[PDB]
RNA sequence: UAUCUGGUUGAUCCUGCCAGUAGUCAUAUGCUUGUCUCAAAGAUUAAGCCAUGCAUGUCUAAGUAUAAGCAAUUUAUACAGUGAAACUGCGAAUGGCUCAUUAAAUCAGUUAUCGUUUAUUUGAUAGUUUACAUGGUAUAACUGUGGUAAUUCUAGA
RNA sequence: AUUCAUAAUAACUUUUCGAAUCGCAUGGCCUUGUGCUGGCGAUGGUUCAUUCAAAUUUCUGCCCUAUCAACUUUCGAUGGUAGGAUAGUGGCCUACCAUGGUUUCAACGGGUAACGGGGAAUAAGGGUUCGAUUCCGGAGAGGGAGCCUGAGAAACGGCUACCACAUCCAAGGAAGGCAGCAGGCGCGCAAAUUACCCAAUCCUAAUUCAGGGAGGUAGUGACAAUAAAUAACGAUACAGUUGUAAUUGGAAUGAGUACAAUGUAAAUACCUUAACGAGGAACAAUUGGAGGGCAAGUCUGGUGCCAGCAGCCG
RNA sequence: GUCGACGUACUUCAUAGGAUCA
């Protein structure tokens, strides 16, 4: 190619979107934004294929141009805006608030939250550095640059950000025993507690996580997201609380409830 | 008789309407016209007939029942604002706009592309030349 | 371009079509069940071969294997639901004991014949293809329709059919009008 | 022969066929080539004008 | 190959041999072709040549309208609605097509940029340098005068 | 892990940036002035970070060939120093230096009906073959070469030259690139429509609105696949409890036709359905193979009347 | 030139043996 691409084939789209393979030939390409293309849920998919409020892309555009949708407290009018992990989506007309958190299966879930919980979000500190004029700042996983951070905040920590002011209200250090959420790999969507961080210089650090059922799994440090102390997450968790269940157990539960 | 049942009802204040799936039992009848379904749904939901849209009706194999989708807008103005133009044309709410075939418009576009400016100067120039 | 839509062959030619014993077996099957051609028999044989190969492969797995348990339970549940496998024979060994006749008996043609709605398998086929048979509230015109145990008790003449309480067919009212005139 | 071109004409207006199909027919004749036939290439003939 | 058929002599058995019978896929072709669902369309190693048409344009309350444009008017004597043409900005580097070259080249998995560019999106970020606001160092559309057989050609004022 | 982030000092610059822009609304102070102050947005703008990307890059992995054993190095081949150039590392190029680098663990040269992979087929397993072709990546726009613009192109539905073709011409000049969608030629022998639409999918723009042969819709050789009609129930008759019916009774139904409605952007079709639609049910199922029999008939041969060939023809 | 060698593609000849019976 001679420049950036602008089209996305349906078969090439992220699997977790759960798009019909025969509905069309193209899928919404997420516009540039806070979250990476493959880790993001464009607003069209959320409003149409998840909430079912809109029956087609044109109706999604009609909804957005009415300014009814806010992402992290700010109105967005782009159909393919890349909403992503820990993003608060507010619909005032419906009096509804959502937080985009993976379910255990590895797909963004329709998780409703309260207004108080919609006032803040969490962000993994991806970088900490001095800017111009010697003003320290932290860069989080959604591209937010926050100046004058608490000096104790280091990389891999999780900062609680207030959406109204975009200021750090609280922070959580990365340490053993902390409650974490897996945001990548085949263990995506699971919740557990750190046991041990294996450090390899010049390579990828691995973290061993123990879930509530005592199962243990190893994941790269890039996919880990601290969300609180054990049993006391800073956010309301989805149904199932991030616990993986074997196919037989899922069958048993499904038959029991049916 | 005919029985109309609305299922999977969703209230969409974003688009200011109510969506649902209309299941029509019509024993001893071929099928129900969209006009009659719109009138009956308007009577049920206490709305103007203009505010009711219905589409996508397929009669199940063997007859006797049909399934389609239905929308009930909060008032007529919102229906005119949000509804697709073609569906409005079906209901008579809007008049079909008459336009030339795509080939005619495309050829006219190319011919106009060949001209620069308003073209009146070219007209008077060719007139004086000949 | 749009994504491909999957397709598959529901039958296969047997290894040696010309075995005399095989020819006689196909003749008996077609005559007993009123099958139109050898394609239907090949189709049922292909399904049965697939089922039995799956069962054998599961049996090769050690007992208590999660894959064996899950897949074997699902397969036995399906076979019991369609009626091929009896309730008391819920094991993979009895899945290998199935035969084409078991599947053929479940066809809507044979069931319509057996229930007493038709005087022969061919009469049952004609009744089905002419839209006289309803499984529940749904008219079914496919002789190969495989009847489930629950569906077994709901086979009846369709409400729209002249035999099911509807008005007489075209011939009946035609002759009645000519007699009246 | 198999695949022979067959042209379809719908209606007559002002004693004339639709313009589009006649254009298709006119072009088809234009690019046409003719086989050498034994009889016509062995005898002189002429259609009186 | 297997199975089955037939021949091996004056005849019948038992061996052996011999001949024909297996296969889907691919190419070309022949005959037939009623209904429902569904779906593809290469090939002369000729990436050989193309008549004709179309396939890339785009304006919101929010850059520039005294169109001698339209319609409304005294909501508007600076303008104010809609708006051709042209300037300005963006896109045209995406999409679609073909497989010619290419044998550590491409490509697959896996690394690095402490080795560099990045329109756009998102978050931050600029009290330090006639102003009740400067020029043509200027033109388009437009008016008017023209050349050419001819082109999405254009010259002077 | 740094000469990193950042900061400080001395200067330097055809040297930048630090809003002379636009929409809607008319709030608060008073010394009552068209005075002071002030809201929600749009568009620009420096730098950093992020996102979409780009470029280069580390390790391992390609079919046939040894009757291809030495190759590279004069004209960069391997490396060092400095410079130039690039967005940047780098023999990428230049100047000066050394003589290096690859190879029987197959270099180099040659062949390829060689774009690579995900994949397809077969097979009991090992294997063998196929992959232009729905996704990913690369390369090209008749063949070489070179560029303007721009964040991004060595672009070709952009430009300039040359090579080959080729259109108009008043002969002075001018205009070209279907390996895009339709449709032609390449033979004298053949195969989809020069169709409708942006309604869905998504893309472009100043932008909800315009555009989109991208894409969808329909049409068109049985590509590859799924289901499945062409009759069912009886009586009578005839013939050697079996077979045969241009025999016969009244019931069933869709192929097709068609009010209508549904479908669709508009249509066609499907699913529904009034009214028509069956005995030769002529509403006329096909493709191959095997075996007969008949004459005042025809041909060939001979241990009589026979045998072979064969028989649309007497 | 019905030429030699080689390469390639084909054709062809070598199948009956034992036991019983007449
Ligand atoms: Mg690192
Ligand atoms: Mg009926
Ligand atoms: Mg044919
Ligand atoms: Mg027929
Ligand atoms: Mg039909
Ligand atoms: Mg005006
Ligand atoms: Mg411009
Ligand atoms: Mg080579
Ligand atoms: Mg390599
Ligand atoms: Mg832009
Ligand atoms: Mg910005
Ligand atoms: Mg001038
Ligand atoms: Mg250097
Ligand atoms: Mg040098
Ligand atoms: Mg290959
Ligand atoms: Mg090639
Ligand atoms: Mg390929
Ligand atoms: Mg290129
Ligand atoms: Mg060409
Ligand atoms: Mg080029
Ligand atoms: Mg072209
Ligand atoms: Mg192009
Ligand atoms: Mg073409
Ligand atoms: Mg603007």
């Amino acid at each position: 190619a001679r420049g950036p691409k602008k089209h996305l084939k349906r078969l090439a789209a992220p699997h977790h979107w759960l798009l019909d393979k025969l509905s069309g030939c193209y899928a919404p390409r997420p516009s540039a934004g806070p979250h990476k293309l493959r880790e993001s849920l464009p607003l069209i998919v959320f409003l149409r294929n998840r909430l079912k409020y809109a029956l087609n892309g044109r109706e999604v555009k009609a909804i957005l141009m009415q300014r009814h949708v806010k992402v992290d407290g700010k109105v967005r009018t782009d159909t393919t805006y890349p909403a992503g992990f820990m993003d608060v989506i507010t619909l005032d007309a419906t009096n509804e608030n959502f937080r985009l958190v993976y379910d255990v299966k590895g797909r963004f879930a329709v998780h409703r939250i309260t207004d108080e919980e919609a006032s803040y979000k969490l962000g993994k500190v991806k970088k900490v550095q001095l800017g111009k004029k010697g003003v320290p700042y932290v860069v989080t996983h959604d591209g937010r640059t926050i100046r004058y951070p608490d000096p104790n905040i280091k990389v891999n920590d999780t900062v609680k950000i207030d959406l109204a002011s975009g200021k750090i209200t609280d922070f959580i250090k990365f340490d053993a025993g902390k409650l974490v959420y897996v945001t990548g790999g085949r263990n995506l969507g699971r919740i557990g507690t750190i046991v041990h961080k294996e450090r390899h210089d010049g390579g990828f650090d691995l973290v061993h996580i123990k879930d509530s059922l005592d199962n243990t799994f190893v994941t790269r440090l890039n996919n880990v997201f601290v969300i609180g102390e054990q049993g006391k997450p800073y956010i309301s968790l989805p149904k199932g609380k991030g616990i993986k269940l074997s196919i037989a157990e899922e069958r048993d539960r499904r038959r029991a409830q049916q | 008789a005919v029985t109309i049942r609305t299922r999977k009802v969703i209230s969409n204040p974003l688009l200011a309407r109510k969506q649902f799936v209309v299941d029509v039992l019509h024993p001893n009848r071929a099928n129900v016209s969209k006009d009659e379904l719109r009138e009956k749904l308007a009577e049920v939901y206490k709305a103007e007939k203009d505010a009711v849209s219905v589409f996508g009706f397929r009669t199940q194999f063997g007859g006797g029942k049909s399934v389609g989708f239905g929308l009930v807008y909060n008032s007529v103005a919102e229906a005119k604002k949000f509804e697709p133009t073609y569906r409005l044309v079906r209901y008579g709410l809007a008049e079909k706009v008459e336009k030339a075939s795509r080939q005619q418009r495309k050829q006219k576009k190319n011919r106009d592309k060949k001209i620069f400016g308003t073209g009146k100067r070219l007209a008077k120039k060719v007139a004086r030349r000949n | 371009p749009r994504a491909p839509r999957t397709y598959s062959k529901t039958y296969s030619t047997p290894k040696r079509p010309y075995e005399s014993s095989r020819l006689d077996a196909e003749l008996k099957l077609a005559g007993e069940f009123g099958l139109k051609n050898k394609k239907e028999i090949y189709r049922i044989s292909f399904q049965l071969s697939k089922i039995r190969r799956a069962a054998r492969d599961l049996l090769t797995r050690d007992e208590k294997d999660p894959k064996r348990l899950f897949e074997g339970n699902a397969l036995i549940r399906r076979l019991v639901r369609v009626g091929v496998l009896s309730e008391d024979k819920k094991k993979l060994d009895y899945v290998l004991a199935l035969k084409v006749e078991d599947f053929l008996e479940r066809r809507l043609q044979t069931q319509v014949y057996k229930l007493g709605l038709a005087k022969s398998v061919h009469h049952a086929r004609v009744l089905i293809t002419q839209r006289h048979i309803a499984v529940g509230k749904q008219i079914v015109n496919i002789p190969s329709f495989m009847v489930r145990l629950d569906s077994e008790k709901h086979i009846d003449f369709a409400p729209t059919s002249p035999f099911g309480g509807a008005r007489p067919g075209r011939v009946a009212r035609r002759n009645a009008a000519r007699k009246a005139e | 022969y198999q695949g022979a071109k067959l042209f379809y004409l719908s209606g007559v207006i002002n004693g004339r066929y639709p313009d589009r199909e006649i254009l298709n027919l006119s072009r088809f004749i234009s690019v046409m080539k003719f086989r050498p036939l034994k009889w016509r290439n062995e005898h002189p003939y002429m259609l009186a004008d």
